[PDB]
RNA sequence: GACGGAGCCAGCGAGACCUUGGCCGAGAGGUCUUGGAAACUCCGUCGUGCUGGGGAUAGAGCAUUGUAAUUAUUGCUCUUCAACGAGGAAUUCCUAGUAAGCGCAAGUCAUCAGCUUGCGUUGAUUACGUCCCUGCCCUUUGUACACACCG
């Protein structure tokens, strides 16, 4: 309700929506600083499109399509240890 | 896609907890699951049974299909529950009904509300099929009128809501078919009657089937999720179980 | 001798008995000439059918 | 006029062509009495237009001069 | 003019039978029967009896009941093998039907030197009833091509089954016999007879 | 009222247990 | 290191892991030759890739397949579909792109289940 | 480079069964003609002359397929369905067959229990494996 | 001896007349607990 | 706008006496009478 | 452990993944 | 919203019960049925043009519906989504049938042949795959990843060649003759391909 | 299809007793120690004979479990060798991993003890069109935002 918008809205809430913060909660990156480098280097995709800007806030409907680019060298490492690396998918 | 269901369950359990706190504070409307679609979108129901069902459960499933106007019968041949719930979630189904039997005698009935619960299980007693009736004839499949009698407790209003939305809303005032759910010491007596308004009263005729239920398990989740948090259970071994009433 | 005719239209609202459909078929020998026939199995467009008799005109079969 | 219009078209598709020839003859008779045509001219126009559309490939076939 | 795509001899360290090499040259049913010379004699059955796609074995795991007319694309040999398995006790046992049809095709090639697949296609073409009756009494009505092939397969299979149900004849040899007799058009085959009285009864009610 | 309640068209034998119970209350 | 590629093939619960590397033409499944697979009637089924694309491609590489789970037919489908994926992936990683295009065209033209998983997910055909 | 796994399954046992029968040093108990090989069975082995030697060839490979094997495994391995019970194969025959093999040197007692492929037997199995191929 | 749980009821006639009476009174008053459009 | 640029992958531009000419016209030749159906009239 | 085992994201990465 | 270009008026408006967020649309050749698609709801809403009422909602995707199109002649619906699948809906008729076809990667754009016999779809991998609607089987595949031209942004910290930002086509459309597709995306290239041979005709900056 | 060999592929499941392995016995089953699946495939025998299908009843033995009785209980060996040869009038259900065949596991508060539930394995025929018959409903103030159609 509107009377809640005046107090519920806080800077921490928008920071939580920030992409590196979301990656940390999704546990893709161990630390917020780490997530920024991965975004800068281009290993992350939010739906169909790659995002290079750490300051991007992911909206609620995009937050589960945030994932890694198919040909990320690190996404290969994900499958190499678990031994689920299927190379038909090129990943 | 797994991350959609993983997140929303946390939202769903959070919503129920907040609703529970609000009700408790009020103690000191329609349920959240049904508040979204109550009186807007007509329910979509799938009726199924256990695997390799006996003939009676197939007919009894056909009966439970006929009771609800928007119900459709589905064979359970070799299906797996995660596949069933995902597949029924896939088709837009609102509720799923599973039936169990013992030597072709229906014993249990379970209702799971989509997309995210709750799941209510029932135990079927004194079941009398209409197939046990000679020359019964065909039914009326109009949107039936609906009666709930002797439901007082908060758990009763919940059981009311779960059974409430299985039917279509807005029957015609002269709709000829009536369904009654009557609790008598947790003993929900269910009858299907058809009437005629006379010049000096009313006369009703049973269509059947006759069959009694006891609720014994309500959980916050789909019937597949055996790890779902439990709202309520029938706890039978208490010394007051022989004389306690809930509904 | 038996003639061959390709279905050119599957008629609708013909009220034929269940399992029977009224169709229109053009003879392969003469594309112009066409005859209405009653067929029992499933039917679709562009399939060809064997007519032993090419004179009888189909009548709606209750 | 009695035939339902939503059901006119299928009645015309079921029409045998040997009957269509008769229908053209009936339509022929309509124009001699100018009054009968004018009373319900639109319906006569539609029915004639569907019959020919239904059986245009047939109609190009009959080389009969009287037709 | 000559075309070569292979310039080094291909020796696979894992041995292969040479017959599989000739199979590399061409796809044949059980690596023994060719589909190139198989053509449907009757024009009506064309587009509904499918032989153009060669297969080593009948088993395909294809999906042919999704749409009303997927079955037309299914190979005819698969359809015969799949119709062979019935009666409950044989339900679920498709690979046995594969063995049975293999033995049947062998018997066909033995008794008649003609390509056995040609015998099968000719038999199904011959045994398809072109007209039948429908209960109003009866009224005569013609038959759709997919219904023709379905009835042909069903009649052939049930005749082969009943002939050897309690007889010294095995299902392979009786199936071969009824296929040959149907291809010849002789009245000896069960399916040809049944097609005959169906057409005759329709003529009586024509 | 009695005609059109087949549970008490006619039902199969044994669908009802009234005769068993009435004997018991008398006891 | 030796150029190598890994892939999987799944049919029902049957799963096969196919490793394709540079070699002198040894194809093995569960450590045994491909010729010894059982049922023999469906042996040609697992041969459908080898027979369709040509053996000199295989004469220039090693394949080893390990199968677990499911039944005989499902295991055969896993073997074929995995080895097809392994061949195309090898030709992508260590051979030109035209080759993988030709192999994909041939495989999808003959049988797409060789390259895509065939999963009959439940579908309520009736609406409602 | 020939190995037992490289040869077709039924061929190796039949060839190695004939290898054992012609060889003439495989001990065969007196009661072979008077046993079932399992209680669930209803008739004895029809090839009374050679089934034990075929039995020896069959087990002599299972030790090659599975590095360590014991009598209990052979009993379940050769067991079959009979409500069904799935009774295991006869324990006596399986033990006599195993004991028979190391008399030839094909097999020998493994550490931590069970039998081991006697390294001499490993060439012996490979020898007939090459025999079938050639 | 004591019984742990509630006995399952018996639908004797007198129960049957009582139930159908309540059904008739509900419809006589049109006191129907059924869902409506919102 | 402020939140959109935070939440937009692709560029979001900033949203923007005497008689007046209208930039946009919602055709000029078309007449208001001609835009009314017979049943409306 | 079960509900947790159910709610796996397959995309979970950790620097120890390499070894 | 429904617009007439003869009188230039909005004669009808359609909206969901919960105001579902629409991204794609399709109109029936007969002009009596409308389907719209959403990124948040996973179901295709259907409306009647004459009445403006919601006929029903076509469920069947785990993923957000990316695009919709009706056959001009046969009147089937092809719906494509990030669920790695494509479904053919035969809504018209007494009985409804749905034919799902699986795809390697998420589909972004779908173009449907004017004949209505084939459908082409663009995926994230940069593949234009054509499937036979009647047979529900793939008939051709085109590779587009290499032909696409993408420029390194000034803000980028990794090279264009190593980048993966946009080597897919977010939009595709057939030629009316039916032998070519024009494809475009979040990139600096339009690629014109040929269907029967699966080759790039020309590329435009 | 029965029988004899050989070949082998699953997924559910964890509140002393289980066990890998050795030695005995034809089997059932004993004894000494260590740790805590079928269906199905290949090759063979048998053959239209109530036959090598069917295993009810009955006799003789070899063992297990308690318990204190010569008590039953659960298995194994041989012999004996029945009804049943596809099922009337009628009747019930069923459209894809579906009908059907196949085995495995747990008894997790209602219900179930060779019964209930769960798991996986092989795997179809035919239809996917119609309101003609039957049955159940809706409409007969467009009300409906343009065009078209209807009145």
């Amino acid at each position: 309700k509107i009377s809640d918008l005046e107090n519920k809205v806080t800077v921490s809430a928008i920071c939580r929506r920030r992409l590196p913060v979301i990656m940390h909660r999704l546990k893709m990156a161990e630390t917020i600083q780490d997530a920024v480098k991965f975004i800068e280097q281009g290993h992350v995709r939010v739906g169909p499109n790659l995002i290079n800007d750490p300051a991007y806030l992911v909206t609620r409907n995009m937050e589960d399509y945030v994932t890694w680019v198919d040909n990320s060298k690190i996404k290969k490492t994900l499958l190499r240890y678990r031994n689920q690396i299927d190379d038909f998918d090129f990943s | 896609m797994l991350r959609r269901q993983a997140r929303e369950r946390r939202e769903y359990l959070y919503r129920k907890a907040q609703e529970l706190q609000d009700s408790q504070l009020q103690q000191k409307q329609v349920d959240d699951e049904y508040a979204a679609t109550s009186g807007i979108m007509d329910p979509r129901i799938i009726v199924t049974t256990s695997r390799d069902p006996s003939t009676r459960l197939s007919q009894f499933a056909k009966e439970i299909k006929l009771l609800f106007p928007n119900a459709v019968r589905l064979n359970r041949g070799n299906y797996v529950m995660p596949n069933l719930v995902d597949a029924c979630k896939k088709s837009g189904t609102t509720d799923l009904v599973v039936l169990h039997e013992h030597r072709g005698v229906p014993t249990s009935l379970t209702i799971s509300h989509f997309p995210h619960g709750p799941t209510a299980q029932f135990s079927l007693h004194n079941v009398v099929m209409r197939h046990d009736i000679i020359n019964a004839g065909n039914q009326s499949e109009v949107n039936p009128h609906l009666i709930f009698d002797n439901f007082t407790t908060a758990l009763g209003k919940r059981v009311v809501c779960i059974l409430k939305h299985l039917f279509n809303a807005g029957p015609k005032k002269d709709s000829e078919r009536v369904i009654t759910f009557a609790n008598r010491g947790d003993f929900i007596s269910v009858r299907q009657h058809v009437y005629v308004r006379t010049r000096e009263g009313v006369e009703i005729a049973e269509v059947g089937p006759r069959f009694e239920m006891r609720l014994f398990e309500l959980r916050l989740g789909t019937l597949e999720n055996k790890d779902a948090d439990v709202e309520w259970q029938l706890r039978r071994f208490i010394r007051t179980a022989n004389k306690k009433d809930y509904l | 001798p038996v003639t061959l005719a390709k279905v050119i239209k599957v008629l609708g609202r013909t009220g034929s008995r269940g399992g029977v459909t009224q169709v229109r078929v053009e003879f392969l020998e003469d594309t112009s000439r066409t005859i209405v026939r009653n067929v029992k199995g499933p039917v679709r467009e562009n399939d060809i059918l064997v007519l032993m008799e090419s004179e009888r005109e189909a009548r709606r079969l209750r | 006029l009695r035939i339902r219009m939503s059901q006119l078209e299928d009645a015309l598709m079921v029409m045998p062509f040997s009957y269509v020839l008769k229908f053209l003859k009936f339509i022929d008779t309509v124009m001699q009495n100018k009054t009968l045509l004018h009373s319900h001219l639109p319906l006569i126009c539609k029915n004639l237009f569907f019959i020919i559309k239904f059986n245009h490939k047939e109609l190009v076939s009959q080389k009969n001069e009287e037709l | 003019f000559e075309v070569v795509e292979e310039f080094t001899p291909v020796v696979l360290a894992t041995p292969i039978p040479e017959e599989v090499q000739q199979a590399q040259t061409e796809i044949k049913l059980f690596n023994k029967w060719s589909f190139e010379e198989v053509e449907v004699k009757d024009a009506s059955l064309v587009d509904y009896v499918q032989v153009r796609q060669p297969i080593f074995v009948a088993h395909t795991a294809g999906r042919y009941a999704n749409k009303r007319f997927r079955k037309a694309q299914c190979p005819i040999i698969e359809r015969l093998t799949n119709s062979l398995m019935m009666n409950g006790r044989n339900n679920g046992k498709k690979l046995k039907a594969v063995r049975i049809i293999k033995h049947t095709l062998d018997i066909i090639n033995v008794l008649t030197d003609q390509n056995p697949i040609q015998v099968v296609v000719d038999a199904i073409t011959n045994t398809g009833p072109r007209e039948d009756t429908t209960r109003v009494r009866r009224q005569a009505v013609d038959v759709s091509p997919l219904r023709r092939v379905n009835q042909a397969i069903a009649l052939l299979t049930i005749g082969a089954r009943e002939a050897a149900f309690r007889n010294i004849k095995t299902i392979a040899e009786t199936l071969a016999e009824e296929l040959i007799n149907a291809a010849k058009g002789s009245s000896t085959s069960y399916a040809i007879k049944k097609k005959d009285e169906l057409e005759r009864v329709a003529k009586s009610n024509r | 009222r009695e005609e059109f309640n087949p549970f008490e068209a006619v039902g199969k034998p044994g669908i009802s247990k009234q005769i068993g119970e009435e004997q018991r209350k008398r006891a | 290191a030796v150029p190598s590629v890994q892939t999987f093939g799944k049919k029902k619960s049957a799963t096969a892991v196919a490793h394709v590397k540079a070699g002198k033409g040894l194809i093995k499944v569960n450590g045994s030759p491909i010729t010894l697979v059982e049922p023999e009637i469906l042996r040609f089924k697992v041969y459908e890739p080898l027979l369709l694309v040509g053996l000199d491609k295989f004469s220039n590489i090693d394949i080893r397949v390990r199968v677990t789970g499911g039944g005989h037919v499902s295991q055969v489908y896993a073997i074929r579909q995995a080895i097809a994926k392994g061949l195309v992936a090898y030709h992508q990683k260590y051979v030109d792109e035209q080759s993988k295009n030709e192999l994909k065209k041939a495989f999808t033209s003959y049988d797409r289940t060789l390259l895509i998983a065939d999963s009959r997910r439940p579908e309520p055909k009736k609406f409602g | 480079g020939v190995s037992v796994r490289d040869v077709a399954a039924q061929d190796f046992i039949n060839a190695y069964a004939s290898f054992l029968q012609r060889q003439g040093k495989l001990e065969v108990p007196g009661y072979v003609d008077i046993v079932k090989t399992s209680s669930g069975n209803e008739m004895p082995p029809q090839d009374a002359e050679g089934w034990f030697y075929k039995r020896a060839a069959s087990v002599a490979r299972h030790i090659y397929m599975r590095k360590q094997v014991g009598v209990g495994k052979l009993n379940k391995l050769y067991g079959g369905a009979k409500p069904y019970k799935h009774i295991d194969a006869s324990g006596s025959i399986n033990r006599k067959v195993l004991q028979a093999l190391e008399k030839i040197g094909i097999v020998e007692i493994s550490p931590k229990g069970g039998r081991r492929i006697s390294e001499n037997g490993q060439r012996d199995l490979d020898r007939i494996a090459a025999q079938t191929l050639e | 001896f004591d019984r742990t749980a509630k006995p399952v009821p018996v639908i004797t006639s007198e129960v049957t007349e009582s139930l159908e009476d309540m059904i008739r009174r509900r419809i006589q008053d049109s006191n129907f607990d059924d869902l409506q459009r919102r | 706008y402020k939140l959109d640029v935070l939440s937009s992958v692709h560029f979001v531009p900033k949203p923007a006496e005497t008689p007046t000419i209208s930039m946009e016209d919602a055709p000029l030749y078309m007449s208001n009478a001609s835009s009314l159906a017979p049943q409306e009239i | 452990l079960r509900e947790k085992a159910k709610e796996r994201n397959p995309d979970e990465y950790y620097h120890a993944m390499h070894s | 919203r429904a617009w007439d270009l003869i009188r230039y008026r909005n004669f009808r408006t359609f909206t969901g019960t919960e105001r579902i967020q629409f991204n794609c649309l399709a109109v029936d050749p007969s002009g009596e049925v409308v389907c719209a698609g959403s990124l948040d709801n996973f179901d295709i809403h259907v409306w009647s043009v004459q009445t403006g009422q919601l006929l029903d909602a076509l469920s069947g995707h785990e993923g957000p519906v990316s695009c919709l199109s009706f056959s001009q002649e046969n009147s089937v619906l092809a719906s494509a989504s990030w669920d790695k699948t494509i479904r053919i809906w035969s809504i018209f008729g007494r009985s409804q049938q749905v034919e799902p076809i699986e795809v390697y990667s998420d589909v972004l754009a779908l173009s449907m042949r004017p004949d209505g016999k084939e459908v082409a779809v663009s995926t994230l991998k940069g593949q234009i795959s054509i499937f036979n609607i009647e047979d529900a089987k793939q008939v051709g595949n085109i590779d587009c990843r290499k032909d696409i031209i993408s420029g390194r942004f000034n803000q980028d910290r990794f090279t264009a060649k190593n980048s993966e930002r946009s080597k897919f086509f977010t939009t595709i459309h057939y030629s009316f003759d039916g032998m070519a597709i024009v494809a475009g995306g979040n990139n600096n290239s339009i690629c014109l391909y040929d269907v029967p041979n699966e080759v790039l005709l020309k590329r435009f900056i």
